């Protein structure tokens, strides 16, 4: 379980920093934001001033009349002409979609649950005879050494959580990590296909 | 010989040994069934499940919840899980260990005697004693005499002990308890605008009740402020991503024991069925019975029960500005946990009913013995 | 008793 | 006695004795009749070769297969399969030995009616047994639970197990497997200008493909590499001497079992019936069948299979959750090693199929005792 | 100016014009895309055949349902499926007439601003309308209180109403229809040697259970009967001229609807549902509720579904209180009969949906005006 658990714990710790070092993702929340308020006047929705995670699923809703070049793709049109530094944003997101669907709560109860046991292993084993202290007790410190330094990137986890939780500046109790990366593997998906099509676009045009 | 305390939930049945500080087994009161049709071998498949192993395969089982509102109505099931919790759960013979049990109050008198036939028959215990759930709650607190509330997942009841010995004439009962808040905690989280047919979506459920849920000092200022409060908002993740918000409903859910309105019934509360049942006693307790209040089960897990239950027997008696409501923090298992005080103190092998006693007297010796 | 003579018989 | 096990698959045929890990008796299934004009005098030449003796002259016999999608078309020809496989290949007599055999599910039921009348009636047996192929499958892992993708000749199916007990509705069958795949790869030969047309050719297309095909990783890239560079290009040579050499149908072949849009067919994948299969599971006993995926059959034999199945079910799934591909390498006579482990059992000998219950209860017992 | 009554079913929609009888336009929900390549150059190969040109042409199509258990799933294909049976059926202008819709029980939200922003953005129109299915079921019947159970295609839901007040709690649904009888009549079919896995295949299968399938009064005695005598068995005849014979697959396909452990569901019949429906409510109009149980849906269209829920309700519930079951022969279409009812009322005028109500209040008016 310590070679499962610490290196996807790793990657969801710099997934976690990646999303606190996203440069690109404000300017691009800025963009979507502006278009979306630019586009629902006249109704009571306006002066509208935040959004929440699931707005980036919802962009491929609005259609054009033709239905085929909905908002994000006229969106990614823009940007590939405007700022291909905008266009980074699958590369700096892209640990938190490796890092997309990791259940923290059921790994954090199996790593609780093997320092318990572990600790009443050593609390048996220091209470039975001494060839079998001799044999296993570097390997249960050793061991009880990983999982404190399992319980620190844990910790190490929660606090990055709570400064994205800061950063982001969005409902914070209800801020799952696993929803967030969950639905931006959506977004990351929607982005890579809205590109593939712009580029078949594209070239069905220059080709006709 | 160390004895064994088992109580027999309505949605929780706990076991463990007499002196221990907290139960080695916790399991929930199901008994699983196969729930298709297949044969085969398979490395020899058992054909019933029941606690913890009929909770893991759970999904592959029909599952039955046989205690209704704290009274026994499906006897087998019973002695399915009593088989259990003996030779499974804590690995025992029953012939040789006396066993304190555990039962819910206004129980009616065929039950108690069903019960002890089936202890003195089937099990053949050298020693059991009936005890009601409120006065082993009385003894966690470490008292003999009061009024206790006691609210598991069947039933509420306020019950009065005179020196360890309760009054049946002065128990009350009010049918509600942690079954019911979870059917009404369902019913306005899909007010809210959720919605619960699963099993697992359940338990969920079970476990907001467990975590967030919490009683106000006052309904009403916290109703005035429930807009406003920006700590009162809780919310829980489901592990496949589901997101459950919560808000005044976390005490909407624990105020229909204060308040059973709330639901749609005109019984009495948790205070007032406490104060009510007070009254019908004889006047010279009731100062002992104000004194000694304690309560009891998981449905009292709710932070800040203490300060409202002052408050509301404030209201109701003006003599008890100053008297505090025990509520230790381990009265989950008070009633298991005042059983093994009982079973494990010198002064209870007289109480204890024989094998020769039951041949003698018949199963009427549960209404003479335990009372 | 159809199956016990079953296995008797084989 | 010593019981025997005979996987009458629709390909090959394994049969042998129990206790053993090892198949006595591994020969396809196949009944070859001369088509040409015999000259010489003498006899010694049958009518009818079967096996073996038919695989070696096969370029003057008609070769008819028995099985079709795992159902018995002739049973005049498999009929002399089995008395090929009792009375010369294993050489026992079949009314002193109990005979474990295997079929396939979502069978139609008249099948199972005809095995178990020619089973008792012409090669009358002391006793029998008809049992679900990926049960079997999953006795030769050594565990309990899990779900087999099991890919035949034939038929290629799904069977999820959970702590050993079939699900019937989540089972699912395709028919898509070792046959058609010869058959496809039989179809784009013809693209290089190697031309088979005979049923001799199907057993030299089967061979190519037994020896050179392997599953594409992933297939876009290997399209790349195939048109880029002749380096996946393999040479083959034929029994007449002539030398062939093949590229890309060594994965355009077997990714019919993930594409099976090639051959006109409108269902999908098998890694989309895998996980179809799953969520016609409940949700809570998903957890098993993700780490639990046990392959089996001789189309499971390509050296690409595991690594894509991990691939494409770790796509289509929850990601939370971990994916296992046992793999055995022994998967071919999984189904045989398993029913030597099952056949060896004292708890197995009182679930036979036996003469005098058949002569009770008519054919028809198989649909009852056998689930 | 006439009304459009336009009910968008999960299994066929109904279209007309309103103040008429019977719907004009009725068609099954389908979008077929073709599978396979064109060759024909010319002759209007049109991309998507949606309607009964998907229905003629369905040997070459894949067929997409719309709506998945009353869940408007695929958009663009739904949107298709509105301009066909606008454009192409009716041959009508949206622009001047208004246009009344249905909806299922318990629909989400967004679903519903997703309809009525495509009703009034796509397809403009001067006013519309969404009612509930069960409550125009119930106007069809021309009775003002009565518990309507709806089996449509994909949802089987119960909802009661007394005096025109939908009451919320009582309603449920049950996701078992008639595609889940669909679907296990191609797994039960199988048994005797008829495989159907195609999509067009689907349509076919639908037939039969349309045609021949029929609710038997007791299981165990029609099993009785089908196993002792073949005087049940009927023949059918395929489009490519083959005749199949069926057996006791006539009413084990239905008895899924009282029986829902066939294909795998814990939950009960709908008999049971019903019952428990009846016990949300109070208790003093419980007895209207029982002599007013009112079929609607073409899945009660098979002829024996009347006496024997009359049964099944009588059995269940106490005999105090009048059982009586409202089974309309044009019950299929009663959904359109109550729309056309309730659309050509003169006080209806003030509860239609403009679209300067659309403007003021954007896709959400529905929530707050209907129920
Ligand atoms: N921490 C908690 N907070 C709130 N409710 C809880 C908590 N833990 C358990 N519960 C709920 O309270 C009940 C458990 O109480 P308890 O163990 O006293 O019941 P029981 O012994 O099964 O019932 P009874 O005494 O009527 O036989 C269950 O309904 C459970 O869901
Ligand atoms: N080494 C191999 N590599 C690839 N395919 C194989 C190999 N061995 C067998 N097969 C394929 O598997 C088929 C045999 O499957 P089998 O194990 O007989 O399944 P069943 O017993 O269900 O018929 C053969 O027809 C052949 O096409
Ligand atoms: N004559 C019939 N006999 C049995 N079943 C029928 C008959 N006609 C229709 N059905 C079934 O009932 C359904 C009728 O659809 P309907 O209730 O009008 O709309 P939807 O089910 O799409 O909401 C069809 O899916 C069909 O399977
Ligand atoms: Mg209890
Ligand atoms: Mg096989
Ligand atoms: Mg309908």
């Amino acid at each position: 379980v310590l070679d499962m658990v610490r290196p996807k714990a790793q990657l969801v710790l710099a997934a976690c920093e990646s999303l606190l070092t996203s440069r690109q993702l404000p300017i691009f929340c800025q963009l979507i934001l502006r278009i979306g308020n630019f586009l629902n006047y006249g109704s009571h929705t306006g002066d509208a001033d935040g959004f929440k995670i699931s707005t980036l699923l919802k962009l491929t809703e609005t259609k054009s009349q033709q239905n085929r070049v909905t908002l994000l793709h006229h969106v990614l049109e823009e940007a590939e002409k405007s700022h291909p530094d905008l266009l980074q944003l699958p590369r700096d997101l892209e640990q938190p979609s490796q890092a997309a669907g990791i259940n923290l709560e059921i790994i954090r109860s199996e790593a609780s649950s093997n320092l318990k046991k572990l600790l009443e292993t050593e609390r048996k084993v220091s209470a039975s005879v001494a060839e079998v202290q001799e044999q296993y007790t570097e390997r249960l410190q050793a061991s009880i050494s990983a999982f404190r330094a399992l319980d620190e990137l844990f910790e190490a986890i929660e606090q990055k959580q709570r400064e994205l939780a800061d950063y982001l500046c969005e409902d914070a109790q209800q801020l799952s990590l696993e929803d967030t990366f969950s639905t931006m593997k959506a977004f990351r998906d929607l982005f890579l296909r809205a590109l593939k099509e712009n580029k078949d676009r594209k070239e069905q045009a220059a080709k006709a | 010989t160390t004895a064994l305390v088992c109580d027999n939930g309505s949605g929780l049945v706990k076991a463990g040994f007499a002196g221990d500080d907290a139960p080695r087994a916790v399991f929930p009161s199901i008994v699983g069934r196969p729930r298709h049709q297949g044969v085969m071998v398979g490395m020899g498949q058992k054909d019933s499940y029941v606690g913890d192993e009929a909770q893991s395969k759970r999904g592959i089982l029909t599952l039955k919840y046989p205690i209704e509102h704290g009274i026994i109505t499906n006897w087998d099931d019973m002695e399915k899980i009593w088989h259990h919790t003996f030779y499974n759960e804590l690995r025992v013979a029953p012939e040789e260990h006396p066993t304190l049990l555990t039962e819910a109050p206004l129980n009616p008198k065929a039950n108690r005697e069903k019960m002890t036939q089936i202890m003195f028959e089937t099990f053949n215990v050298p020693a059991m004693y009936v005890a009601i759930q409120a006065v082993l709650s009385l003894y966690a607190s470490g008292r003999t005499t009061g009024i206790v509330l006691d609210s598991g997942d069947g039933v509420t009841h306020n019950v009065p002990i005179y020196e360890g010995y309760a009054l049946p004439h002065a128990i009350m009962r009010l049918d509600l308890a942690g079954r019911d808040l979870t059917d009404y905690l369902m019913k306005i989280l899909t007010e809210r605008g959720y919605s619960f047919v699963t099993t697992a979506e359940r338990e969920i459920v079970r476990d907001i009740k467990e975590k967030l849920c919490y009683v106000a000092l006052d309904f009403e200022n916290e109703m005035a402020t429930a807009a406003s409060s920006s700590s009162l908002e809780k919310s829980y993740e489901l592990p496949d991503g589901q997101v459950i918000t919560i808000g005044n409903e976390r005490f909407r859910c624990p105020e229909t024991l204060f308040q059973p309105s709330f639901i749609g019934m005109e019984s009495a509360g948790i205070h007032e069925t406490t104060y009510n049942s007070i009254m019908k006693c004889d006047i010279d307790i009731r100062k002992d019975l104000y004194a000694n209040n304690v309560m009891s089960g998981g449905t009292t897990m709710y932070p800040g029960i203490a300060d409202r239950m002052q408050k509301e027997i404030t209201a109701l008696a003006p003599s008890t500005m100053k008297i505090k409501i025990i509520a230790p923090p381990e009265r989950k298992y008070s009633v298991w946990i005042g059983g093994s005080i009982l079973a494990s103190l010198s002064t209870f092998q007289q109480m204890w009913i024989t094998k020769q006693e039951y041949d003698e007297a018949g199963p009427s010796i549960v209404h003479r013995k335990c009372f | 008793e159809r199956r016990k003579q079953q296995l008797a018989e084989e």
